[PDB]
């Protein structure tokens, strides 16, 4: 960083320090934060099993049984290269699964592969049909809440009641 | 041109493509409260622990949301049981389906027009998180979706796909709309030359026009 | 009702909070402090009471325009494709739509649509269309298939084929304008009528 | 405040964006798995079929219709006489070239001779407003008398 003389430091858009002139040594030196990420962790249900593994979402797996996803660093979870429905996402195409045990992670499956016998002088006609009920299921009412505010703030209280007016 | 007897017919017609052009997902921001408003201190998290469950609620919220761009870009794309595949050879009776069918010479399986869509369009406890379905595996249905189409029409919708010639799903097609199928063998040259030439329209447009996308760069 | 009961607990919980005040419970303050300082203690208690429903009410006004987009749709699926039938394609499930019987559930609709589904199927050679006297052929209600060694014309949507006729049939131009046209004969009722 | 404020505004974003997501899954059903007779919800002309394609972000279709684009005046007549008995199209449209009436599809200008085959008959010439004389051709009979 090309700093003028007189300035002692850098800001950052956020106003927290981007760098500084260190004060003994004549040099410029730059502020990074700390890595962090969040902590998430796939369970195959305790019901089932009381594995579980965890991903540090973002970070490199650097500053942490492993695995880098493009989502972060995954711990606990055996990659696979084979690829299955999606059982818990992940990210990036990835998803896990626990599978006869452990936990497993690979690319999942988008569908069953289907080249389609196409020519200019053939078609295929069914000669039989099935008739299928599916449900389809939609919301079509909340609950119907009402709140008095005035005892959710104030209740059993003038004293309360004659600042909320 | 109104009168008590007097009507209007068609005597020629154009085949048209136009592009429709919508947003399916928000990038998939994540964010710790916590770091946002208290970053590094544990005294100011001592204080802020006090407001309850407001910490805890935004990224609640924001998880809602972040899960939701996925069951958005699933129900838009993830229609298709199976992925569809077209035949190595294109008699597909004309209609040069080249610039929208995928490139299998490119790292992502998109097709030429596809890759001018991706062309077109652009610290603090704040994250992004990743689609869960990558770009190409987007490309992989939009793909199956156009194969399914090319080869088997409506059918792959209804239950299993049944193949048809091409231009004999035109025939289906022009009697969708009423107009008899004789008018399309009686011109199939000249229907799949037009649309063809409209194709090619589509990219020198999206190729020309940098602003094409304003429905997605604005999202 | 697992969002619409947590909103509540949530805000419900948002009351043993102390928002930056001495102590969260009313009477504690007032029972304590004399009125010049119990109000500034309890300004802020309702400060943080107050940003609590504001909160819980964007929520559930953001919840019910979505619950209300959910019912627009159940209304749009009940008046479509219960009081009808839908062409529209996977709008009432995979398949082709006959109808559906609507079912009551806690604060939902439940459809059973019943769907015609395109089962078992047979391969077939087909043409855009047939020659017989120089004239061009094209169906009326189907489509041209040959089972391998007899020509027929079969609805489009199951295999039920029929003699190739002129009511099975219409015509338009001659064979030089078809491409993909085969040469077949064309059956006439009218010929054996006419002589006898 | 600051938090609550942007976390609304996404929130709120999201059910904008998942208008658009429903819309293009309903779009892609129909529009795509099917053909939409629909009118402009598949774009301007009537609705041959359309194609997906991925976008950042987003969907794209190509929208493929049919636009009629040359077009003449003709003639016409809701019904026409023959045997005092009145006669309508079982598909398409009376037109006069302006010396022969002929029977038409009504979205391309294809005259065909009028004929029992091309026609059906209820009432008379009595009821139906406009009709005027013509001359059914009837295949049978030459075929009858030969
Ligand atoms: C269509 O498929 C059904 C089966 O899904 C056929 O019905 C079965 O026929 C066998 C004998 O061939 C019986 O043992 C089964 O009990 C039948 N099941 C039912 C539900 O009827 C049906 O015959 C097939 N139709 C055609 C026209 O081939
Ligand atoms: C319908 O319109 C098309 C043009 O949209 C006509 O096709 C063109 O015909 C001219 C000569 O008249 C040629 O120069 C062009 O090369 C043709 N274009 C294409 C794309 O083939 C077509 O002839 C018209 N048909 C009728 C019946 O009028
Ligand atoms: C489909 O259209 C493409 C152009 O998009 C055609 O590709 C060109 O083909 C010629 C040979 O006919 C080559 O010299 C060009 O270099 C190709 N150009 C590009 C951009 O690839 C293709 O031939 C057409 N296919 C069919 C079946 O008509
Ligand atoms: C194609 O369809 C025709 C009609 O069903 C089949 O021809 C008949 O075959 C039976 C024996 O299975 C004979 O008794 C009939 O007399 C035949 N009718 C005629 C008009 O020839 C024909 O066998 C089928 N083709 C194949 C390859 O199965
Ligand atoms: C359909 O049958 C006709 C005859 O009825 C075939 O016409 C022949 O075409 C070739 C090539 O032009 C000529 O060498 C012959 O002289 C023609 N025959 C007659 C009797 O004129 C026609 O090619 C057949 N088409 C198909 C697709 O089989
Ligand atoms: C209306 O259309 C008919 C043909 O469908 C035209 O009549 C034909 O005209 C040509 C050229 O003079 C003759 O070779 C034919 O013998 C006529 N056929 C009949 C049945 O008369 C008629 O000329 C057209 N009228 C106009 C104003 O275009
Ligand atoms: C169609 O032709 C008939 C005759 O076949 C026309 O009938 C005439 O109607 C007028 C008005 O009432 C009478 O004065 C004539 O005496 C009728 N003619 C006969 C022979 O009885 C009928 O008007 C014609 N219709 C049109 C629309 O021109
Ligand atoms: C196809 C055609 O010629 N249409 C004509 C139109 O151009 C003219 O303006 C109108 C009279 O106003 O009569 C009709
Ligand atoms: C899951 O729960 C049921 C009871 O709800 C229990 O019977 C079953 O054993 C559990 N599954 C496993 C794998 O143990
Ligand atoms: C992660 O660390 C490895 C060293 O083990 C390095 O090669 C790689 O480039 C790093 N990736 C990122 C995204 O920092
Ligand atoms: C996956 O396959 C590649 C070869 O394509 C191989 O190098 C890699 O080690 C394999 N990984 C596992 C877990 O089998
Ligand atoms: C149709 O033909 C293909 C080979 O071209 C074959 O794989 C397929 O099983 C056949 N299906 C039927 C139902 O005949
Ligand atoms: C269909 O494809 C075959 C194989 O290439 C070819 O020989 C034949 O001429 C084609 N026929 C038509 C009508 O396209
Ligand atoms: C059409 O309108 C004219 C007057 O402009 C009238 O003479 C004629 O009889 C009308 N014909 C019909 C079929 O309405």
């Amino acid at each position: 960083k090309k700093f003028l003389p007189f300035q002692q430091f850098g800001r950052d858009i956020a106003d927290t320090t981007d760098a500084v002139r260190d004060p003994q040594t004549l040099e410029i030196l730059d502020i990074t934060p700390c890595s962090f990420g969040g902590v998430s962790v796939i369970t195959p249900g305790t019901n089932t099993s009381n594995q579980v593994a965890v991903l540090y979402q973002d970070v490199n797996c650097t500053e942490v049984n492993v695995f880098q996803t493009r989502a972060g660093c995954l711990i606990g979870a055996e990659h696979v290269n084979n690829s299955y429905e999606c059982d818990i996402p992940i990210g990036a195409g990835i998803c896990a699964s626990y599978q006869t045990q452990s936990i497993i992670a690979y690319t999942m499956s988008l569908g069953a592969e289907n080249s389609v016998a196409y020519s200019n002088n053939s078609i295929a006609i069914p000669t039989n049909f099935t008739i299928s009920v599916t449900t389809e299921i939609l919301p079509v009412s909340m609950t119907k809440t009402s709140v008095d505010c005035t005892m959710y703030i104030c209740g059993d209280s003038t004293e309360c009641s004659n600042l909320l007016l | 041109a109104y009168s008590n007897n007097s009507i209007a017919i068609p005597t020629n017609f154009t085949i048209s493509v136009t592009t429709e052009i919508l947003p399916v997902s928000m990038t998939k921001t994540s964010v710790d409260c916590t770091m946002y408003i208290c970053g590094d201190s544990t005294e100011c998290s001592n204080l802020l622990l006090q407001y309850g469950s407001f910490c805890t609620q935004l990224n609640r919220a924001l998880t809602g949301i972040a899960v939701e761009q996925d069951k958005n870009t699933q129900e838009v794309f993830a229609q298709v049981k199976q992925i569809y595949k077209t035949p190595p050879i294109k008699d597909f009776g004309g209609f040069n389906f080249s610039q929208i069918l995928p490139d299998p010479s490119k790292p992502s399986k998109r097709s030429f027009i596809e890759d001018l869509l991706f062309n077109k369009v652009t610290f603090n406890g704040l994250t992004v998180l990743p689609p869960l379905l990558t770009d190409e595996m987007i490309a992989q249905y939009t793909s199956a979706l156009l194969a399914g189409t090319i080869t088997s029409g409506w059918t792959f919708g209804a239950g299993a796909a049944l193949q048809i010639p091409f231009a004999m799903q035109m025939a289906y097609r022009f009697n969708g709309i009423g107009v008899t199928q004789n008018v399309l063998y009686e011109n199939q040259k000249l229907i799949a030359n037009q649309f063809n030439s409209a194709i090619g329209k589509i990219q020198d447009s999206l190729s020309s026009t940098a602003s094409a996308l304003g429905k997605l760069q604005d999202v | 009702v697992n969002q619409n009961a947590q909103a509540l607990n949530t805000l419900v919980k948002q009351l043993s909070s102390n928002f930056g005040a001495i102590s969260s419970v009313l009477n504690d303050i007032l029972s304590r402090l004399d009125p010049p300082e119990a109000e500034v203690q309890i300004d802020r208690l309702i400060t943080g009471r107050l940003q609590s429903l504001q909160t819980y009410v964007t929520q559930q006004l953001i919840r019910a325009a979505e619950i209300r987009a959910s019912a627009n749709l159940a209304a749009t699926k009940m008046s479509e494709c219960v009081l009808g039938q839908s062409k529209r394609v996977d709008f009432c499930g995979k398949g082709y739509h006959l109808m559906s019987f609507p079912q009551s559930a806690p604060h939902g609709v439940v459809f059973l649509h019943v769907t015609y589904v395109p089962a078992q199927e047979k391969n077939f050679t087909t043409a855009p269309a047939i020659c017989h006297d120089g004239k061009a052929h094209f169906p009326r209600e189907g489509v041209f298939v040959s089972n391998g060694t007899h020509w027929f014309v079969t609805q489009r949507n199951f295999y039920e084929p029929q003699i190739i006729t002129t009511d099975n049939t219409f015509v338009s131009g001659n064979c030089d304008v078809v491409i993909g046209i085969v040469n077949n004969t064309v059956y006439d009722p009218l010929q054996p009528e006419l002589d006898s």
